[PDB]
């Protein structure tokens, strides 16, 4: 009778092995892969860019002076030009005129349409473009409104244009723009707020296209007077949710955007917040709200905006995506011109010799040789890797009970 | 003059402040009153 | 013989036992390491400790006739004889200021101490930062502590000493970060008449991000950042953890570093440069830790100055540190727009007191923040150990004992 | 009727044969500091192909139009951007009045009028060690004639260094003589609108693509590029995708994507039009500056940038990778400005122009590798899977015997 | 009469041969090309 | 008479002390100092 001794022996052993394995699922371990290669066809990112300079002198009316002038920080609260004013005599005396309103009568005032018209033009400020030896035109780049005002998009992969690829590594199969960024046209700065610049050049961020720019925050600088080669690499990570993982489960809760990303999340949040603090929205922000006043934006959104992210911890919390696309970025930086082009240039483009030096840039962004990098978070241990582990000493123990059985 | 409220600017008279508001400079532009934090 | 058939079914299944339970053993003792990676954004994430330098080492308008008269022949603006060279490539006008400066006629040599000359003359945060944010927060000259490097008087932000606690920030992008507006002074720049150590072609500030608990070697590690010019460093903190042995190479130490608190590089470095230094020069630089007299400029030039570029640049065998068990490594990633723009320079020059011009060559914004997923680890951990070496045994002979109660029965 | 149960546990090891069957592998990675690191070859390029100074009038008339400073009618042209002195220069140089043509070598041409290592390297250093042009090897590119540094070719050992740091690595002081920059009266692919060098960091199996591939370093600043080595090693099939170098490369010896494209550039232009250019290796007459322009310069152009048939390069088994980080400080200081240029004996204003530092060195951790190692061979599937494999077998031969009964 | 291979296709685009097309390049003058 | 460890060998390059070599530095004037194996 010690054969159901040995029955309780292969019962013993069995769930004394099959709890162990089995809580072992339950501590869900990830690891996480690697694997850095070079894509045989790899997917052009989307670039945007901004001028650093908000509006353009030369497009600035009276009736937007009039509006706009004290949160550009060219007018007082009188409606005045300030003593302060640091300007040169041939400005003062166009701006002294602009800033007459005797007898004026105000026009109605928006300030995206003003952002729209006043903005830097991608068609006066594109003097080249190539992608991949493919001749490119400002209607490559699609218009898209920042904090820096009136921006730009190549690759912006919307509006049912497909995606741009790339087969080759190196800049000859990447984007080569040539830009005037024209300082002849920057609005002069007597003071400083959110819409002035010490800075003279662009601001750009290389982002996946799912994902939109915050290219005051995550961008990167180009400078003029300069041929800024920026050598890429895409990364790609997955992250597990739980019980696994941190990410999001339920993503893209909003309707403003297709797909979850960190700043998705924030641009929704800074909208929210603006929209319960100052009753508008600014010009960049999504969503169904009228638009904030010049006044608006000095008295509320500007600095509701400011605090909120600089200063508020509590109100945005973003949990982290599953999908992540970021890209490594090398820069680099050689003259232009050389006092061997500068001449050829001043004339090509109708320019002073000085002019050149100090208003134009190249911009080179491609891939090196290897461009795509792969970081994913993958389940450890599953059931059906569990089923097989723990599937052996059941399968003794249920056939020793098919044996004993009475 | 009386207390300044939210957002707006507190240049030249920093304790002017509304309750749970304080004066903060900020790094592009002129001070304002904004809520106090922790 | 179906006998048999059982009889080959128990042999070879104890066989196998003995096979894995040989094999998985022979793993545990090769003590094999795996390397786990996380890539991610941290909730809240420790600022580290910005250091920065200005090029140059002495202030013009601070050096005295008693520190040109110790300090001169090393700044290379006098020879042996005392005397200003007629290889002086100065202009007309820093010339008579400094002939003056070095007429020692009836002039009676005053004590001389190396560290006060470079804390009196260096360049001051109070005069050189025009603006400081953090986060937002505005921040002050009193918020950098003074460290002493190769460079002179350097100034740390957040270095997390002295009890203050360290920063934070919970979040990616220039707005949470850091951002310092400087004047780099160049109208206070030492003329360079020579080549020493203490001499420099270069008109900007040298800058290093490292952890707190690692101290600067920033002539050697440091990156530039150009006057005329904002800079973005946008940057990714990555945490790297290694095994001791037998897993790995690395060490901790607490104190095994006799001048200071933790194990990095750069202490082991310093402390190998100290101890060469007293060794072969009687005395410690003035950016060096420990006690010891600190070198005089002569000693600096016949001795000290020597036998430290020979010991970093020419010496392999003195120092040998060892890797650390945790090291902090911060990805950067830099980036450049002009300052001033044309429109604001009138601005700043009226701002600042200055000339439009001076405002161009002397002026430079720095902002150093973490991008959106500011936070990676590598870590080094034990592949085979007791637990799982036991459950593979354990769960073997869990079967074979298992296997063999059948044939314990037919 | 376990005889249903070995039947049953064939699944078992059917699906745990089907993942070896799929060849797994896993990518192992450590990030480290070398004892020893071995330094990479450093390879540069100054923008301007061809020093003003040293073209002649025989240069002049063969090469004059792919430079942009003739037309087709071996004249000077009006759109001439040219100042008054040069002007004066060239026309003099341009007159070609009983003028005799001499043989002439676009090889040769390079060759002579290129920039010179020795007029350009003021100072060198690697690691406290001084070092001299001779240190540099000639290597043709794109750009013309280009040095690298620590090339570890004829013989020569390659460099090492033990230490982290800008003192232990490379820096070299350049003049980049934009003084004899040839004009640029139009847009070729031999012209620039750019003053500086280009450079590239590689290992010495790796022939450059520094027109591709490089980085930019501008005069009138010291530039720090900080590195980390990377090296990655792929398997091959089944395995991985791909190819191990020795054998695969018909001008090169070593395999890797640079060498992968040269080849394929070489043929594709030798097919199109019967000629290699200046930097390209193997056999075959070098092209004139007529072949340049009416052939070759238009056939490369279109190869690298509009066509993705023609070249079909596999991945290396092996690659070395540099990561980089620059910065960069302004030079000369006004303090330091009249010093270098009595020094040289040039302008204050040239030096601020012309001169550059450039100092290339490893951080603390040097050395980081990313490996493909095989996850499961004939130990694991075996072990398991047919370890109970002939159980089954043991299940059968003996059940024949139920069978036999 | 019709522009071949590798030769300057400028200021008249539609003159190339058969197969090929008039390319724009980044660096120099446009020239007939096989399409792509 | 040879010049001692650290000292400058400036123009005598051959003055050096025994098991010293007279080194160029980078950013000064060349001393003498221990060889290198
Ligand atoms: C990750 O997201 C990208 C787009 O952002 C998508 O194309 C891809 O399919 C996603 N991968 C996974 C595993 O979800
Ligand atoms: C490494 O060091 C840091 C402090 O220097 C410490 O907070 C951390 O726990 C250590 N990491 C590990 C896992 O060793
Ligand atoms: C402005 O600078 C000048 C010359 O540097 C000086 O004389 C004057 O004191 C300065 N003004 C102020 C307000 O300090
Ligand atoms: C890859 O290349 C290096 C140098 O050629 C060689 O030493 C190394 O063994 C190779 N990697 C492997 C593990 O095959
Ligand atoms: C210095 O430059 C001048 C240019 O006028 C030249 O004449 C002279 O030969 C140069 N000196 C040297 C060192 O050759
Ligand atoms: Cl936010
Ligand atoms: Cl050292
Ligand atoms: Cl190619």
């Amino acid at each position: 009778v010690v054969w159901a001794l040995c029955f309780m022996g292969s019962l013993a052993l069995l769930a004394l092995v099959c709890t162990n394995r089995i809580q072992y699922y339950f501590l869900y371990p990830h690891v996480t892969k690697l694997d850095e290669v070079a894509a045989t066809r790899l997917t052009f990112p989307a670039v945007t860019f901004c001028n650093l300079n908000e509006f353009r002198f030369s497009r600035v009316t009276k009736n937007d002076l009039y509006h706009a002038g004290e949160l550009l920080a060219l007018l007082n609260n009188r409606y005045e030009i300030p003593d302060t004013q640091t300007a040169d005599e041939k400005q003062l005396e166009i701006l002294q005129d602009k800033a007459n309103f005797r007898n004026f009568k105000p026009k109605p005032f928006n300030m995206l349409e003003f952002y729209d018209r006043a903005g830097h033009d991608i068609r006066e400020m594109l003097l080249s473009c190539f992608f991949r030896g493919e001749q490119c035109s400002p209607e490559d780049f699609k218009v898209v409104f920042t904090r820096y005002g009136k921006c730009y998009t190549f690759n912006a992969g919307q509006d049912g244009k497909p995606r741009l690829i790339t087969m080759k590594g190196g800049t000859g199969n990447g984007l080569e723009i040539m830009l005037d960024i024209q300082q002849d046209e920057y609005l002069p700065v007597w003071g400083e707020t959110d819409e002035t610049s010490f800075e003279a050049g662009i601001k750009v961020q290389i982002h996946s296209q799912d994902e939109p720019p915050l290219i005051d925050q995550l961008g990167f600088g180009v400078a003029p007077g300069f041929q800024t080669f920026v050598s890429c690499q895409e990364q790609r990570l997955i992250y597990l949710p739980p019980p696994w993982g941190d990410c999001k489960a339920t993503t893209g809760d909003s309707e403003f955007y297709d797909t979850y990303s960190i700043t998705a999340c924030r641009i929704d949040c800074e909208t929210r917040y603006l929209v319960e603090n100052c009753n508008c929205r600014m010009v960049h922000m999504p969503g169904d709200a009228p638009y904030c006043t010049p006044e608006q934006y000095k008295e509320c959104a500007d600095p509701a905006l400011d605090f909120l992210v600089e200063k508020d911890n509590e109100y945005c919390v973003c949990e982290m995506p599953c999908n992540v696309t970021r890209y490594g970025k090398e820069l680099s930086m050689v003259k232009i011109p050389s006092k061997a082009s500068a001449k050829y240039l001043a004339k090509k483009y109708n320019k002073s010799e000085q002019y050149i030096g100090e208003n134009i840039l190249v911009l080179d962004i491609f891939f090196e040789a290897l461009n795509y990098e792969t970081i994913e978070q993958k389940k450890a241990y599953e059931v059906a890797g569990l089923l097989g582990d723990i599937g052996g000493q059941m399968g003794l123990f249920i056939g020793a009970s098919i044996l004993t059985v009475l | 003059e009386d207390c300044i409220p939210k957002w707006k600017g507190c240049v030249n008279r920093h304790g002017d402040c509304c309750e749970g508001l304080e004066c903060w400079k900020r790094r592009r532009s002129f001070e304002v009153c904004v809520p106090k934090t922790p």
